RNA sequence: AGUGGACGCAUCACUGGUGUUCGGGUUGUCAUGCCAAUGGCACUGCCCGGUAGCUAAAUGCGGAAGAGAUAAGUGCUGAAA
RNA sequence: GGCUCAUCACAUCCUGGGGCUGAAGUAGGUCCCAAGGGUAUGGCUGUUCGCCAUUUAAAGUGGUACGCGAGCUGGGUUUAG
RNA sequence: UCCUUGUCGGGUAAGUUCCGACCUGCACGAAUGGCGUAAUGAUGGCCAGGCUGUCUCCACCCGAGACUCAGUGAAAUUGAAC
RNA sequence: ACAGGUGGUCAGGUAGAGAAUACCAAGGCGCUUGAGAGAACUCGGGUGAAGGAACUAGGCAAAAUGGUGCCGUAACUUCGG
């Protein structure tokens, strides 16, 4: 099926009678309000662009203004769409609530993690940090060899080195859910969900059984 | 519920030759155990089948051990149930642990 | 906001103040099988974290000449009861001195109080 | 990696960062007028605005702690006695940054940080 | 062997060598011991030898391992017989058969 | 965490006093043994009397570990100095009758019932 | 069906590490007129802690389950004969 | 030579699928297909190699001018004592 | 001292290192001195107690560079290069 | 207008045995490029969960003890150590 989507708020664990920590993270997922319905006549997939929260009239872009006005809803923080699974339809300006993931119980969290700046090779692919001792010199922390002698003469691109890592896509799969509540706008979801405080995420049912 | 599982399990061992029984109480001097139960055991061959008796009418009455020991080796040997542990020992092994001192 | 509110309906009200070096007896809930006792724990208080719902304590006790330390969660049900038995006269918030002298020339002094 | 961190160190070191806004905080107080590059004025309301409202109330002890920070008897003493009831009615917001270019020197950001008012 | 009550092992397969101990290389890199192989016997079988026809033991428990053949020896290098005496170390010394 | 080259306390009547764990076990690139574990171990000091002679190498059990457990509920059980008890060679049977100090619950779970039923704290 | 070893992603909410912009104890000395109270220097003067943030040893998850065409192989019908 | 970084081939160490088996079951022996993944820590000497202790399912074999010093060390090789 | 990792024992789980013992002295040998020697040594080798980021295994922090801006402004090398 | 070398003369207070050391008196200076960014990485350091040499050729570097007063102090020995 559909997703939703929601943002992280913080980390907190709920208790059970039995005595179990389970640590939950925070997602506060509203009304996703539906902006566009794509058909496979016009448009060769059947999917749903939707929106979510409020953004400020004088920054909502003129061209991007007239965009929900067709679809009668109030303006959004970006347009995603969330693919259609053959058999559940949609219609433009429909509002969908947390009541859907009712039943999931298992979920694929995705956004993007922390941008980490230019981190070093140890920081991004862990390597091992030749010795800083036994007379080594102005090498402690570098990647040392990257290729072979007078052999081709080329590394082969694809080689872990450094570079920037973070502020970029990633999901993580079959996140345990937790609770669910419409009534007061949150989801709790067991573990931990890329990106920060704040940054927008999108949340999908897990494809995993 | 612990009188009646103890009850149980002491008929059952008397039925396959189990002597020198004696039941222990621990209540208030460990925090692990609620009721001990203490056996003798000639040598490996029956004491294995007495650990195997009493692992199988424990999974005919619904109660399900979380923990057994004795591996190729018969001097010591554990069936479990919760609040009641059984210990089966051999006779001459014993007497190198402690009798009614835990 | 959210998270705030999210905090306080899992709080628990009923837990009392205890300083950071008093001698509290606290009560833990044991989950085995099915029947569930309560297990006693003596020692004295040497840190105090009070972090939200997430607030913690270590205690640290003596047994058989070997020290263990043991830590709580204040706004846990694995817990029962905190009860304070006497109440310790120190200055130091946090008490990871008591590791390096010996306990029976560690012994604090009542607050007087 | 200055995640949600505050506050600069201008490649100088702590041992010079707190003398370095301890002539800051007395300058300004006792002028109302400086001509400093930016990043000085964008981190100088770290401490003088927090020196200005210690003076909303006059104590014993409250003057005392003021001591400990301008390290002079003649900034705190304009303090609590004209700072104070000037700035009584005004919640915050002491200094306001004036850029005024680049300098001659390096072409660094020149600008002002300054009073209100400066009853001048 | 316990587990077993087979002796049809020993029709199939009669001829196995121990796999010769490999020759010194260059670098100093000695030569590698000869795997020691294994021949699982059924209990109660007693060895008689070409020669000396007595027992060296018979196999009456299970999980014991009993030697019938030792190794020989290795060889010397030329590395270990540097010397001034002969300035030039080339002889060779096999190793003696088991 | 527990590793190799480290020396341990003794948590038993069998003799040793002074123990030194010889090889973490559980998986190649094993690297720390956690406190339900068989980690193996051989002996620096002994009393001359024990049932155990002093050099001999043989797997023993952790009992207690600096660092402590990790309880369900965000909890650890800190201790003063890594204990360890013996096992024999070929079964993992300890030979020691006593058990001195208290021992962690997490341990039911082991399948170490030896520990449990003896060290009466705890 | 669970629980583990190695690797990868997320994470500060738990356990901690750091946390020279936070507080406190203390030695020598100089200074603010003095008592008291404070500031500088002596590696942050030496230490005890610990906000946020970062981080792992801390906790959640991942490798799939499947589908199509296949190697070795096992087959049906089946003539050439 | 060690540390760091690896790449490719299959004459496959394990995992995977089969034939024969002298395949009662387990544990195996040989061969075929299969390179997707993984494919030890220590004491001894500079040692690669190797003797031993101890793990894992495994501590695979090679090529890459027997990789990699405008990456690191100089313990062997080392002019001058 | 080629056979020397000579053979055995101690030390460690494991010791081509170290110490003790056995002499089969290729090529020990008595002022180009032999045998012991307290103390002494920035002398070679080995072992033990404490200690620690040497390492398992790396993380954070403080300063000088590295990066931006402004001013002054270098060198090896270079047949020609799209 | 160089982190180098260069002989003599005078030698304050505090604590300290001291011309060591930390601060200060008179005096002399802030060393003729700075203002920002708070990345990898390089250099000098601080601290660290559990381990305590398991790294390395080698305890290399680091880390550790360090003063005063009392007691006590081994084999050997040239009687001094």
């Amino acid at each position: 099926m559909i997703g939703l989507v929601g943002k992280k708020v913080g980390m907190t664990r709920i208790f059970t009678e039995d005595g179990v920590s389970i640590p939950v993270t925070v997602i506060e997922v509203e009304a996703n309000r539906v902006t566009q319905v794509k058909d496979l006549a016009n448009d060769g997939y059947r999917a749903i662009q939707v929106t979510t929260g409020a953004k400020k009239a004088n920054r909502v872009t003129k061209p991007e203004a007239g965009h929900f006005a067709k679809a009668g809803v109030e303006a959004g923080r970006g347009l995603w769409e969330f693919r259609l699974a053959e058999g559940e339809e949609f219609t433009v300006g429909q509002s969908i609530s947390v009541e859907l993931f009712a039943d999931v119980k298992k979920v694929d969290v995705t956004g993007t993690s922390k941008g980490k700046g230019f981190a070093g090779t140890v920081k991004r692919w862990n390597f091992r940090t030749q010795d800083a001792t036994h007379g080594n010199s102005l090498s402690h922390r570098v990647p040392g060899s990257i290729g072979q002698n007078q052999t081709p003469g080329k590394v082969f691109k694809g080689k872990k080195m450094a570079g920037q890592m973070g502020n970029e896509r990633v999901t993580v799969q079959s996140l345990d859910v937790v609770r669910v509540d419409a009534e007061r706008n949150l989801l709790l979801v067991k573990g931990a969900v890329p990106g920060a405080t704040g940054s927008d995420l999108i949340v999908k049912p897990a494809v995993k059984a | 519920q612990g009188k009646a599982l103890q009850d149980f399990v002491i008929d059952k061992i008397d039925d396959l030759k189990g002597q020198d029984i004696i039941a222990l109480d621990v209540q208030g001097k460990s925090s692990i155990t609620d009721c001990m139960i203490i056996c003798t055991g000639t040598s490996s061959r029956h004491v294995m089948s007495i650990a195997d008796h009493v692992v199988q009418e424990s999974r005919a009455a619904g109660l399900l051990p979380l923990g057994v020991e004795g591996e190729n080796s018969a001097d010591w040997i554990v069936v479990d149930l919760g609040d009641v542990i059984v210990h089966v020992m051999q006779e001459e092994s014993r007497r190198l642990y402690e009798l009614e001192k835990l | 906001n959210i998270i705030k509110q999210l905090e306080q309906e899992q709080m628990k009200q009923d837990v009392p103040s205890f300083r950071p070096g008093d001698t509290v007896e606290v009560k833990v809930w044991v989950v085995e099988g099915s029947k569930k006792r309560l297990q006693a724990f003596e020692g004295v208080v040497i840190a105090i974290r009070n972090r939200g719902l997430h607030s913690a304590f270590t205690v640290r006790k003596i047994s058989n000449g070997e020290g263990v330390e043991r830590v709580f969660q204040t706004h846990s049900p694995v817990v029962d009861s905190i009860s304070v038995k006497r109440r310790g006269a120190v200055r130091k918030a946090k008490l990871y001195y008591l590791r390096e002298r010996t306990g029976k020339a560690a012994r604090i002094k009542e607050r007087l109080n | 990696m200055r995640h949600r961190k505050s506050g600069r160190q201008l490649n100088r070191n702590s041992s010079h960062r707190q003398a370095m806004f301890r002539n800051m905080a007395g300058s300004l107080v006792r002028h109302e007028i400086i001509k400093t590059t930016l990043p000085k004025a964008k981190e100088l309301r770290r401490v003088v605005e927090p020196l200005i409202t210690l003076a909303k109330t006059d104590s014993v002890a409250n003057r005392r702690l003021a001591f400990a920070r301008t390290r002079d008897n003649e900034i705190v003493a304009k303090l609590f006695n004209e700072l104070g009831p000037r700035f009584a009615s005004r919640a915050g917001g002491y200094t306001r940054i004036l850029k005024c270019g680049f300098r001659a020197g390096d072409n660094a950001p020149m600008a002002y940080i300054e009073l209100v008012d400066r009853s001048e | 062997d316990e587990n077993l009550n087979t002796l049809i092992d020993y029709r199939f397969e009669k001829s196995f060598r121990a796999e010769r101990g490999q020759n010194g290389a260059s670098r100093d890199c000695t030569g590698k011991r000869g795997k020691d192989v294994t021949i699982k016997v059924p209990v109660g079988t007693r060895v008689i030898d070409q020669g000396t026809g007595e027992t060296m033991g018979d196999m009456t428990k299970h999980g014991q391992r009993l030697l019938v053949a030792k190794g020989g020896w290795h060889g010397l290098g030329n590395t270990r017989f540097k010397s001034s005496v002969n300035r030039t170390p080339r002889q060779k010394t096999n190793g003696t058969p088991g | 965490m527990i590793q190799e080259q480290t020396m341990l306390n003794v948590a038993d009547n069998s003799g040793a006093r002074r123990v030194m764990c010889i090889k973490v076990l559980g998986g190649s690139h094993r690297r720390y043994a956690g406190v339900g574990d068989i980690i193996k171990i051989t002996i620096k000091e002994a009393i001359p009397r024990g049932k155990v002679k002093k050099g001999d190498v043989l797997k023993a059990v952790v009992v207690r570990t600096k660092k402590g457990v990790r309880r369900p509920d965000g909890s650890v059980i800190r201790f003063d100095g890594n204990a360890c008890v013996l096992l024999n060679n070929n079964s993992e049977q300890p030979i020691g009758t006593r058990i001195f100090g208290p021992v962690t619950r997490e341990l039911r779970s082991e399948k170490f019932m030896k520990i449990i039923s003896l060290a009466p704290e705890v």
